[PDB]
């Protein structure tokens, strides 16, 4: 009560210029924008006990992997770390992103207290993996993934710990890009700790930490005053996996959720862990069930702990795909389980707001990660963003779904590599960068349509895939989006240089390509909203003649036939829509 | 012997003069619709100056200088040239894909309906050929889809043809044979080329700025070919110039017309006039923030390259062709004092403008505002900013402040009044940092320029934060946008790409110079048919962009002498070294390796403009202090009977007194305590901590 809201919004704001000039020197620098996992991080400030008092959130894999990644850094160094010291990890313990996320912890001493942590993370290049992707299908004995990194000092009180900073170099297939992306994780980390304290002395910890309790405050308040507009009750939600572990079909996330009020309390349910690199722990599936909540509510505002202090979370027991402990020693997907578990919370919540209910995401399908040695005599390694960028922003009561949308288990984010940016980096031909005919949804509005990456090596190029869901694509949409005939993604190389054609199913070998041959994978698309008998009759022929659905597609879709005629056949439009 | 026309959207600025220097400043508002009323309505009142007759007076005219920024109204009303794309195969939507995704951020919404297209997939015909990242053919141009591309063009009415090809920026035969195709179909059809607008990588932006220009460029040549008409009908004597968005003053009467080079350009001359403000003064790198109850627009003029930009984003279409960088953040003066239902006091994201008016205004106006709270400090009393109907009332502003800000946040009227204006004054300094911090280094060495209307109430309050030392205020409050534009030389930036590595291998002295002094010699060219100054002295500066391995975004580098070898090829990783280093980090370099883009920007100097200045009898700025007037400034907390001086009688600058309000006819100057003010013989206000 003794907090100033004039000063209240000043604290605010110089946090979220100190939030941008972060992400701004890892943006320009870190290669995690088109040759790194592309916009894979985010860099957040955490309380002097480990809360978090502004993440600005601008991709949520790191949406609920933050909040309990410092509750377990942090509490391991009880007293014993100073002034000038950094800790460094991306282990799953109980915690952290796929462990070729990893990232950097400085706490900010002021006059000998301790204040608060600044976290920047950044998604790596390699991180030791038989598999140069990190991404390995082959997961005995679950250590085949790779490097995992416990809380491990890098800095200690000003100085380099270089007897462990070149352990970590070495088990690792880049060297230099790894070298200077830690550089440029220590000079965001070192941006954020200097604003920040221009902020204490402006203002002094007893304003700071005030305002900054107040504003914990603020967002718990705003959670729950938006949940008491949503009726008490049990809620659950039911979806699938099935291209998973050689394709063995699996059963679902059950997420229920119950809400009482002001508060949700949330239950998981998975299946048992797997032998597959799609295995999660405990910040991955927080995320993924953040996920679920924001991908309804709101996308905008910036974002601390105090948001969830009213979102309970219980994941079940651990062995499972939802929560797994050492019994599966390795993950490298927050990408294949968390999509199922998102889409199942997300229907829950959906289940109770029927004024919010959106259409399915592809899930993003559709991973390529490849490289070999190049023109240039050395490694040129990268993952094909590009392959799994775009699938479409589901479809809304007023949205066609816009079809720039990114990593598509997620918000949408994500940023692909352009074709220069491309070719000169890396020693291929990138042969089609196209966009799908009859790949997206089918309802009053449909989905976007996806990508169609069609790459040719002109030396030597590997191919690592191992992704799951591409045939059976629970991306089904609004309760009466109809998808009656629609072209998911397969994996496929020509190989030989005669039509090849082996079809895989996603979950992909390490392949190889020699020059001429190519491999082809597309983006599906996502889902659709309503009947589609209803999407109106000038914008499905549009549609159509826009080249992203078929007279094929649309006779039978939305009930609006073409014909090698002009419009569309008076009588022709309505003969098929007895349904 | 100069006019110069700033079609700024509210009003219409007239700069007119002449061998005395005054500045003469009219008015005519245009309709959005067509502007031949800023010529005829205002030629008819500069025959009232001396009585001379206005069909004449213009052939005395020098130059007729016209930026104007119709092709960002065309962009804005979904009105342009149907435009045909030919694209290279497989990449034929890339512009629909806008790189993924890229706006969460700046617009923002829930459910983001961005990119309205310009190229409907109606007119993306794709040609089959393909070439590689050296130049090599990989498959040949596809004449065939070319020709029924051509064919279809007709069928749908296209009106304008955009040509992007995969990697012509190094082997450009395929787009030039397209183009051939196209021009020799023997169309009254204009054509783009990639190679002929950003020849430089990453190839959205290139053909997004293509697309765009196709979108434009006829628009801009109708638009010249009734504007020539007006002013060479009226009497010029000199080819007209337009104002550019890079400072000078090519189109029309050239060889390249690009409506991409004239997008929001018009008040870009900012810091040019920023410069010809503050030389007489000595200050090398300064920083103009004009603003009125719009929006607020912040630059820089040198130091980390801020004099230009990258490749920006216009609106929601990426246009790549060198401009000056500026910062438009948010509502200025007619801003709403936006309170939110989260407890957030987020002052000034939405104009109110006029129409509604403030609290002030009476005119519908229900939210208070920068101006409402700036009236409840005692900043205005009876009404000194725009000439209409202005309609002064007061209390109304300081019980809305009240009732709407201060009584909800349990705060009390005078802190909410003086809080509103904290935050747009740190709205104002993120502004700043956007172009200060971003590309450079401490604001601290540079003085502020304030200009126009509400700049004056927050100038220096934003200074006190910003931490320049001077504060500059042409008297002339229409002078800045007047300046920047009137003393307007001639500018061609010519650029090309050169990826070659500096480090990890011997740089190619021979291959690297001969793009240098080719580059050289397209500016040459460009002046041989724009014209070139008589014996007139004009310098090109070079810059080289390069980066550390794998990195995507380059940094900038100065080039000072005319051709570079081994003695000064280390020198120049040194100029990126420390480069990188301020953006980023203390200690970067291991391998600077590859260089990308090289450009060259040659600058005839001939301005040989004329400008006012003053003399001085005697040391006595008698009767100025006009009254006193309850005023709080946020330090005090006792509302002090802070003095108010007119600005329009000030003897030639004598030291002004502590706190206090400068009001003129025209605007409204804070000094807060602390600060000591003088009028340069300049037509400036020199604002300094002399306290
Ligand atoms: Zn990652």
């Amino acid at each position: 009560n003794t907090v100033d809201p004039i000063t209240l919004a000043v604290v605010r704001g110089a946090l979220e210029t100190a939030q941008r000039e972060m992400t701004l020197t890892l943006e320009k620098t870190s290669r995690s924008s088109v040759f790194n996992l592309a916009h894979d991080y985010s860099n957040a400030l955490f309380d002097h006990l480990p809360e978090m008092i502004l993440q600005g959130q601008d991709i949520p894999i790191h949406l609920g992997s933050l909040i309990p990644a410092m509750k377990c850094v942090a509490g391991f160094f009880g007293d014993e770390i100073a002034e000038g010291d950094v800790i460094y990890h991306n282990d799953p313990a109980y915690m952290g992103s796929h462990i070729l996320d990893c990232c950097m912890y400085k706490p900010v001493f002021y006059k000998g207290e301790l204040v608060f942590w600044t976290v920047c993370k950044g998604h790596l290049t390699d991180i030791g993996g038989p598999v140069p992707a990190g991404y390995n299908p082959d997961a005995k004995e679950i250590y085949a993934e790779g490097l995992r990194i416990p809380p491990v000092k890098l800095w200690a009180q000003g100085q380099r710990r270089e007897d462990v900073i070149n352990l970590l170099l070495t088990n690792m297939r880049a060297r230099a890009y790894q070298e200077g992306d830690l550089n440029a994780q220590y000079g965001a980390c070192s941006v954020g700790e200097r604003h920040l304290i221009e902020l204490l002395d402006r203002y002094g910890v007893d304003q700071v930490r005030a305002c900054i309790t107040e504003l914990k405050d603020m967002a718990d308040r705003h959670m729950r005053a938006l949940l008491r507009d949503v009726p008490d009750g049990f809620y659950s939600g039911t979806a699938i996996l099935e291209d998973s572990g050689h394709g063995l079909g699996e059963l679902s996330i059950t997420a229920q959720v119950e809400i009482r009020g002001d508060e949700a309390h949330v239950l998981i349910e998975s299946p048992p862990q797997v032998p597959y690199f799609i295995n999660s722990y405990a910040g991955n599936s927080i995320s993924g069930v953040y996920l679920g909540l924001m991908m309804f509510a709101q996308v905008p505002p910036p974002y601390n702990e105090g948001l969830y202090r009213c979102v309970s979370v219980d994941l079940g027991p651990s062995g499972t795909l939802c929560n797994a402990q050492e019994p599966a020693p390795h993950v490298n997907c927050t990408t294949t389980p968390m999509e199922t578990l998102a889409d199942a919370v997300r229907l829950a919540l959906e289940q109770a707001a029927p004024e919010r209910v959106t259409a399915s995401w592809g899930h993003a399908s559709g991973i390529n990660i490849a490289g070999h040695d190049p023109r240039n005599n050395n490694d040129e390694y990268v993952t094909m963003v590009l392959a799994s960028v775009i699938s479409g922003a589901g479809a809304n009561k007023a949205m066609d779904g816009w079809p720039a949308c990114g990593p598509l288990c997620c918000f949408g984010a994500l940023m692909s590599g352009d074709i220069e940016l491309l070719e000169y980096s890396y020693p291929v031909l990138i042969h089609r960068y196209s966009l799908m005919t009859d790949s997206g949804g089918a309802g009053e509005f449909r989905g976007g349509s996806g990508t169609r990456l069609e790459l040719e090596p002109l030396k030597h190029a590997m191919t690592v895939v191992g992704f799951g869901e591409g045939r059976q694509l629970p991306t089904a949409g609004a309760a009466g989006a109809k998808n009656v005939l629609l072209e998911p993604k397969l994996g496929r190389l020509i190989h030989r240089h005669v039509d090849g054609e082996e079809d895989h199913y996603i979950q992909n070998t390490l392949l190889t390509a020699q020059p001429g041959e190519r491999v082809i994978n597309v983006n599906p698309g996502g889902g659709g909203y309503g009947d589609p008998l209803r999407r109106p009759l000038a914008t499905v022929l549009a549609d159509v003649r826009n080249g992203l659905v078929s007279i094929d597609g649309a006779r039978l879709e939305y009930g609006v036939v073409i014909d090698g005629n002009g419009q569309l056949d008076e009588a022709a439009t309505h003969a098929h829509r007895a349904a | 012997y100069r006019l110069g026309i700033d079609a700024g959207g509210t009003f219409t600025d007239f700069i007119l003069a002449d061998h005395q220097g005054n500045v003469q400043l009219f008015k005519a508002p245009s309709t959005p619709h067509d502007g031949t009323l800023a010529i005829r309505n205002g030629l008819a009142q500069i025959a009232d100056a001396l009585g001379r007759t206005p069909a004449e007076i213009i052939a005395d005219c020098d130059l007729c200088i016209n930026g104007t920024t119709v092709a960002l109204n065309a962009l804005i009303e979904k009105t342009g040239v149907k435009v045909g794309l030919l694209c290279t195969d497989g990449h034929e939507d890339s512009l629909e894909i806008r790189l993924g995704h890229k706006e969460d951020g700046h617009r923002y919404d829930a459910t983001y309906p961005p990119a309205h297209m310009l190229v409907p997939r109606h007119l993306r015909r794709p040609i089959g050929g393909r070439i590689i990242s050296d130049g090599s053919e990989f498959s040949p141009l596809d004449e065939a889809a070319i020709h029924a591309a051509i064919d279809y063009f007709r069928e749908q009415q296209v009106q304008a043809v955009a040509i992007s090809f995969v990697w012509s920026v190094r082997n450009p035969s395929h787009e030039q044979r397209a183009m051939a195709m196209v021009r020799a179909a023997l169309p009254d059809v204009f054509v783009c080329s990639g190679h002929e607008v950003f020849p430089q990588i990453r190839e959205y932006t290139r053909t997004s700025t293509t697309v765009v220009n196709a979108y434009l460029s006829p628009v801009m040549g109708r638009y010249i070919e009734r504007i020539d008409a007006l002013f060479e009908e009226l009497g010029a004597q000199q080819p007209t110039r337009y104002f550019q968005s890079n400072g000078g003053l090519a189109p029309g009467v050239v060889m390249r017309e690009r409506a991409v080079n004239a997008i929001n350009s018009g008040p870009a001359s900012a810091p040019q006039a920023g410069l010809c403000v503050a030389q007489p003064f000595g200050i090398d790198n300064v920083i103009t923030v004009d603003m009125g109850g719009t929006s607020f627009d912040i630059t820089l003029s040198k130091g980390g390259r801020t004099n230009f930009s990258k490749d920006s984003d216009f609106l929601r279409y990426r246009i790549g062709v060198p401009m000056i960088q500026v910062e438009t953040l948010g509502a200025g003066g007619g801003s709403i004092a936006h309170l939110d239902d989260f407890g957030m006091l987020q002052v000034g994201p939405r104009s109110a403008g006029a129409n509604p008016g403030p609290v002030c205004y009476g005119k519908g106006g229900v939210e208070p505002t920068v101006t409402d709270a700036n009236l409840a400090l005692g900043y205005l009393a009876d009404g000194a900013l725009l000439g209409g109907s202005i309609r002064l009332n007061r209390q109304a502003a300081i019980d809305a402040i009240r009732s709407k800000i201060a009584e909800p946040l349990g705060i009390s009227v005078e802190r909410a009044a003086v809080g509103i204006i904290t935050l747009v004054n740190l709205s104002m300094v993120s502004g700043i940092r956007r172009v200060s911090i971003e590309r450079g280094y401490d604001p601290r060495d540079f003085a502020l320029i304030g200009a126009g209307g509400a700049a004056g109430m927050h100038v220096m309050r934003l200074a006190e934060e910003i931490g320049s030392k001077v504060v500059l205020i042409p008297k002339v409050a229409s002078g800045l946008c007047a300046f920047g534009q009137i003393l307007s030389d001639i500018r061609y930036d010519q650029l090309t790409t050169l990826p070659m590595r500096l480090d990890d291998e011997f740089v190619d002295l021979e291959q690297l110079n001969q793009a240098l002094q080719q580059l050289r010699e397209r500016g040459m060219t460009n002046l041989r048919d724009d014209g070139f100054g008589g014996d007139n002295r004009i310098e090109c500066q070079y810059s080289l962009e390069i980066r550390y391995l794998g990195q995507i975004h380059e940094c900038s580098v100065e080039l000072s002498c005319d051709r570079l070898d081994r003695s000064s090829l280390a020198a120049l990783r040194e100029s990126f070294h420390q480069r990188h280093k301020a953006l980023f980090s203390y200690s970067e370099p291991n391998s600077p390796v590859e260089l990308v883009n090289l450009e060259c920007s040659v600058i005839a100097r001939l301005q040989r403009p004329p400008m006012p200045e003053l003399a001085t009898p005697l040391k006595a700025t008698a009767a100025i202090p006009a009254g006193h007037r309850p005023m709080l400034f946020n330090a005090q907390d006792d509302w002090q009977d802070t003095p108010v001086y007119n600005g329009d009688r000030i003897e030639v600058g004598q030291i002004i007194q502590g706190p206090c309000v400068i009001e003129e006819a025209t605007t409204n100057i804070l000094v807060p305590p602390g600060w000591r003010v003088s009028l340069d013989p300049s037509a400036t206000y020199e604002l300094t901590p002399g306290h």
